[PDB]
């Protein structure tokens, strides 16, 4: 009733067999201790991961199929503080989720970013502009010639 | 009281232009009765749907209302070729006051306050022939083997009849009468709803592979599978 | 195989491409642009551009990765026989001496030890034809006493194809220490003259097994079964469904498919849910149809192809069609899953790729798949069971490792080649797990032959141009348990060994020559070879000269990259696996 | 209420208003209109309703009747047919004896001189033929044959088969004698050639050359040998000797055509001459295959092909707006564009039918710029067969006028292309068009015109339509043996009708107001049913699960009676 997380930082995890239904992967997997690869989280993030399975996996989920239980689920107070980490590092927690199909998990790292992307200034939207190409510079200047008196 | 406003008229009749058409949409309950619940009515001096463009359309969104029978049958006699009628938010509904055209398969909805169903149960029960205590009380194995568990749908009893008690006829039997109301549909998924009258009759070929599904079961339980 | 193809396209079409008024493969800076020493005045346009360190060719190395495998591992490896009408000859009657000692090798005792067997393991497979064995036992007793009858009825001349199908079946599945427990092998070694170290698992099993298929169908010689339609026909046309007979045969399969879809289609039935003015027993006749009909558009879509070219389908798994999901889950399972895979593969001929929505649906139901065969007990003395777990399983596998592949191939997106990796050892666990005492003959179904030839076509092809060593410890067990296939399969079984070999050869081929570029158009040999092979095997499946010897005898008449390509074609010629 | 009404009703017709499609409707429930709302949809009938109904009823009639159980069905049993092990090679090698190579070469040069069309539809070079016939003889005492060899075997013995179902029984009776044949056989050696001696050892050619295919594994290894072979074959009445071999040999020969996938015919710039010429030869292949394709369906033919070849009215309208060898399909497809109605009771309206005859006179004139040799018999093959076919179509398309409109003198019309083709008959008593009495599309296009004769001076009766059942009653004996159990089932069928013509006069046409009872329509309402019901593979298929066991007033009486004297299933064997 224990089965054993490997990374690719070689860290084994045992945690129980009830834990791994949250991977997808892991929980069909099982059908095959026991170890898996994980070919690219690192071990810390996997154990985020693991205590994020220690919370929910006594909680309720939705569907995953859903519209409201997808988009106007609010988030888990426990998945905000929990998840209010290092940028680059919420891209690694969000890549884990979508590799071990940790759906519910991989929407609870993803508003969070949604709340980040929305609400963020209009003086810095303003800035950071054509950080890709996305246009030609002579579009780009028409813009701006378009909007300059007032700003 | 056949009568529309301008911008509408003047819609319909620059309607014919789009040859690339889906999903044709209407709110205004009055409208509906006047543009799609066709109600027998071939025709109307202007206000013409244009039989060509009634062909185009691939599915059809209603949203908010109060009955689609506020006639006698909410008919949808023409309107050949849908395949998606969706229901947002009607109080009630009747089942069988539809007349579902040729051939379909998804039809869902949500956020209803009241729903018949197509009356199955009574159906059923002309083919078994017990009384309907004893299709509860005997005719109920309420069945949640491993795959039921995989959603919860915990607010309803998820019922299945038994396979010892009937003879492997009259359940085939019993399971097309059960098709008959659907005239091959096969996508239903129940949102947030209110007030179903009668019990929950779902035959097993599509709730087995979750054709059908719940999500926000809240005034409702009490659903069988057969 | 050549393009540019680098990471990082820009939104905008470059402004050199449009003074130059041309197309605009919008690469870093182009391969419009780069290919004629142009670069800083497309490169130095807006941002910044990095070093180009990829293997840029590798996308559209893939995508025609994929239409090579298409042709391939399905097609040309399997569909297709290397035939001459005037070498081989025809059969005058050579035919009721030839069976008749198999016939006659064969006693009453030895079918019904045989007929237990199935009873113990098969019963995955043939309770969708037929379902009890009783009365298939009462068959055999049927046809023991009607082994030297005189008016011998079509009808019962069916139940005896059907019956000895069953035992071909039998013979295709059982461990041959009791296949020797059963039999004696040296009537072969003095009915054929061959060598003498010879029990069946050296490949006369196999041989043993398609003599036994062609008595069936010796016995439809006599059954004039083109003037009488019987679903039994199909019925033992789905027994041999489970062997290799599509290998043994694939063109005899075709027409034998043919007339079975013939036969079907001349019910006219289309439902098979039943109705309230039926006969209740006419009524399960249409239920036990419907699983015979889901099984036939099985091996329909498995042996579907060039050669194959009247269809059966009418019907979507997901998102004019007939008629799907009037149906219960029992067995269309196995047909589902299948239906699935057949939404992947027409993209293979098909240039365009598919949109990204309906893989996106087909992950969703692959995962609810998982589930319903989750939903499977544990029968713990029913093998038959097991294996049925193992049916749906290997399956289960199958379509989600294609499943991935194209999303990294078509759209390369997350750990897309992990996943693939991923895959890869969990059938390569299954084969473990099969390794086990009781499971080893579970490895002798054509799906495990299949699915394991394209894993080891597609990570030997990856593993020659990406030396990521944990995909080179997954091509070493990969070869590991290639030699550790069983040896039910031999002709195939060397012809995929010779492909891991002309694979492991261009390997080195490859990372020896020097590509040479030509700002887009990358040129190497190794592209060269592959660019000719489906010509070849193309030019073999175009079967216009057959028809021009079908004419009559009218005779028709239709660089230094040559060197390396005629010098491996020499030491590895492609043509070594068609027979 | 629920499960309400359709369309607007007899009291909406009656009052020209919207139709609230209720029940009775909105309309019937404002003026209590109920009975005027359910007397639209028992006493003697009055009146002329019988007749549009009884035209109506002819098409379902014509689907079933002249067409599926008298033709496109062989009733059999599983236990009932025996198995082959024996006149498994043994009778094929008889007739392999029997034939010898002088008997060979007369047969090939009459089909050469007088079959030119078939060949050309099948092989063109018949002296490519004479050549395999040389090497034939050769590899006659060969053993180690090959497939390709065993190929041109089939096509040989197959144009052996074609060479007997055209000859005279004079010429034949030069080449052979009756007496070892009947003594082989087994069988009287009273009758002549003509009288089923022809037709037996032409199924006995068949059947040989068909286990010649046998031997070549052609399941396993399929080419256009095949459908060559079956396209000379289909020329018999080889469909009617076995319906359901000739459905399973079609399938495998529309498996063989497009297995090599080709759907143009007429070549690039820069193919092979070899390939170019092979393509060509296809598109004649291929038009002659759907044309049997047209010819052979019924249900039992559940695969189709000439579906997908378009409407030749579809292309013709815009233009509008060898030559005979496609002008055969031009024919063919435009009764394919006629007779979808067979079974479909919607009407063909007063354009496209109007469209098909307005071309139907350019056809005609088509037929018309041919030629006939008197010399050359392959020259009157090739023009009486198109001469034949054009009055076909011209027939079932004023019959389709007169049935669904009532469009004026079309019965005329009738009478007059009748007239044409009893004529065209009459030419065939002639030396060097006798054979043109063997070929099965006049056993189809007289059986359709005898029988709607018959269907129109059972209830009409014309004097005029009177005499030309009196005509076709002689041109029924004025037919060959070749045909045998079919042509004397149309006999019966010349009969039963004709007999069907003693109850309907003799009777008045009861009804209740418009459900018109006779029982002459309960008979041929039966005639349907049992038939379909026979057509039925239900029944075979619960016999082949084995242990599931098959299980089973003045109008009514005088159907119990003409009935169980008059089987409807008296056409089968
Ligand atoms: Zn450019
Ligand atoms: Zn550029
Ligand atoms: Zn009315």
């Amino acid at each position: 009733s224990n089965v054993v997380l490997v990374s690719g930082e070689g860290e084994r995890f045992t945690v129980d067999k009830k834990i791994a239904e949250r991977s997808l992967l892991l929980k069909n997997y099982l059908n095959d201790e026991i170890v898996m690869p994980v070919p690219n989280v690192r071990s810390s993030v996997l154990q985020k991961v693991i205590e994020w399975a220690e919370h929910h996996r006594d909680s309720n989920f939705p569907d995953e199929d859903d519209d409201d239980s997808r988009k106007s689920a609010p988030v888990d107070s426990w998945d905000r503080e929990f998840l209010k980490v290092d940028q680059e590092m919420l891209y690694e927690i969000i890549l884990a989720a979508n590799y071990l199909n940790i759906k519910p998990l991989l929407d609870a790292g993803c508003k969070v970013v949604a709340e980040m992307i929305r609400g963020r200034s209009p003086e810095e939207i303003r800035r950071t502009f054509n950080i890709v190409n996305d246009f030609t510079p002579e579009e780009e200047a028409a813009i701006r010639r378009e909007n300059e008196w007032a700003e | 009281n056949q009568l529309t406003s301008i911008s509408v008229i003047r819609t319909i009749r620059s309607m014919e232009s789009m040859k690339s058409l889906r999903k044709i949409t209407v709110r205004g309950e009055k409208l509906y009765e006047l543009l799609i619940n066709f109600h027998g009515f071939r025709d109307n001096p202007g206000k013409t749907i244009s039989y060509i463009v009634k062909r185009r359309i691939n599915e059809i969104r209603l949203s908010r209302m109060n009955q689609i029978s506020r006639t006698g049958l909410a008919d949808f006699t023409r309107w050949d070729n849908l395949q998606k009628l969706v229901l947002s938010r009607v109080a009630y509904i009747d089942l069988n006051s539809i007349v579902f055209p040729k051939n379909f398969k998804s039809l869902t909805m949500k956020r209803v306050s009241k729903i018949k169903w197509w009356n199955i149960e009574e159906n059923i029960l002309k083919e078994l022939k017990v009384d309907k205590r004893t299709f509860k009380s005997l005719y109920i194995k309420e069945d949640d083997s491993k795959f039921t568990k995989f959603f919860n749908l915990r607010h309803t009893r998820i019922k299945e009849l038994d396979k010892s008690e009937i003879n492997q006829i009259t359940y085939l039997r019993c399971q097309a009468i059960v098709w008959l109301s659907f005239r091959t549909l096969n996508h239903i998924k129940l949102q947030n709803v209110s007030e179903v009258f009668n019990n929950i009759i779902v035959p097993r070929a599509l709730f087995d592979s979750k054709r059908v599904e719940i999500y926000r079961c809240e005034k409702i339980s009490q659903v069988l599978v057969i | 195989m050549f393009n540019r193809t680098t990471q990082l396209k820009s939104k905008h079409p470059c402004s050199v491409c449009t003074r130059r008024k041309v197309k605009c493969d919008r690469m870093i800076p182009c391969g419009n642009c780069r290919k004629r020493g142009q670069d800083s005045e497309c490169m130095k346009s807006t941002k910044l551009i990095t070093a180009s360190s990829s293997k840029e060719y590798l996308p559209d190395l893939l995508l025609f990765w994929q239409n090579y495998e298409y042709w391939i591992t399905n097609i040309g490896l399997y569909k297709t026989k290397q035939r001459d009408l005037t070498r081989t000859p025809a059969n005058l009657d050579t035919d009721t001496e030839e069976c008749m000692f198999w016939m006659n090798y064969l006693q009453k005792d030895q079918s019904f030890q045989l007929m237990n067997f199935a009873m113990e393991n098969l019963g995955a497979l043939y309770f969708g034809s037929i379902g009890d064995i009783s009365e298939l036992y009462l068959r055999v007793e049927q046809y023991w006493d009607r082994r030297a009858d005189k008016n011998h009825s079509v009808d019962g001349k069916y139940w005896d194809a059907l019956i000895w199908s069953v035992f071909t079946m039998c013979i295709y599945y059982m461990p041959v220490e009791k296949l020797a427990e059963i039999f004696s092998v040296y009537p072969l070694h003095e009915y054929l003259g061959s060598n003498k170290r010879l029990n069946w698992e050296d490949g006369m099993q196999l041989v043993m097994c398609q003599n036994f298929a062609r008595c069936s169908l010796f016995q439809l010689k006599q059954c004039d079964f083109m003037a009488h339609p019987d679903i039994r026909l199909v019925q033992a046309y789905l027994i041999l469904a489970t062997t290799t007979f599509p290998y043994d045969e694939p063109l005899l399969a075709n027409s034998l498919l043919t007339q079975c879809i013939h036969t079907f289609k001349n019910f006219h039935v289309d439902d098979f849910r039943p109705l309230l003015n039926d006969d209740p027993v006419e009524s399960i006749a249409k239920v036990t149809l419907g699983r015979i009909f889901y099984r036939l558009c099985g091996c329909d879509y498995l042996q579907s192809g060039p050669r194959k070219p009247i269809a059966l389908h009418t019907e979507v798994s997901s998102l004019n069609v007939d008629v799907y999901r009037e149906e219960n889950s029992t067995e269309v399972l196995y047909w589902k899953i299948i239906s699935l895979d057949r939404d992947l593969d027409q993209y293979l001929n098909k240039s365009s790729k598919p949109p990204l929505k309906t893989l996106d649906a087909i992950r969703r139901e692959l995962d609810i798949f998982q589930y319903k065969v989750d939903s499977l007990e544990e029968d713990f003395r029913s093998n038959n069971s097991r294996f049925q777990k193992f049916i749906a399983l290997f399956q289960i596998s199958t379509v989600s490792w294609k499943l991935f592949k194209m999303y990294l191939i078509y759209y390369d997106t997350a750990d897309s080649l992990l996943k693939v990796i991923h895959y890869s050892k969990v059938i390569i666990s299954l084969i473990v797990n099969n390794f086990h005492a009781k499971s080893e003959f579970f490895n002798r179904h054509p799906m495990v032959m299949q699915t394991i030839t394209r894993v080891v076509s597609f990570i030997s092809f990856y593993q020659i141009f990406v030396e990521s060593a944990a995909v080179k410890q997954l091509l070493v067990d990969l070869t590991e348990l290639t030699a550790n296939l069983p040896t039910i399969f031999g002709s195939k079984l060397d012809k995929l060994v010779y492909l891991t070999e002309r694979l492991s050869k261009l390997k080195l081929l490859w990372d020896k020559v020097q590509l040479l570029d030509s700002g887009d158009s990358f040129y190497h040999p190794v592209f060269k070879i592959l660019q000719n092979d489906i010509k070849i095997i193309e030019l073999k499946n175009d079967e216009m000269f057959s028809l021009i010897k079908g004419l009559g005898s009218l005779v028709p008449l239709n660089s230094d990259f040559r060197t390396i390509v005629e010098e491996f074609q020499s030491e590895y010629n492609i043509s070594d696996i068609l027979s």
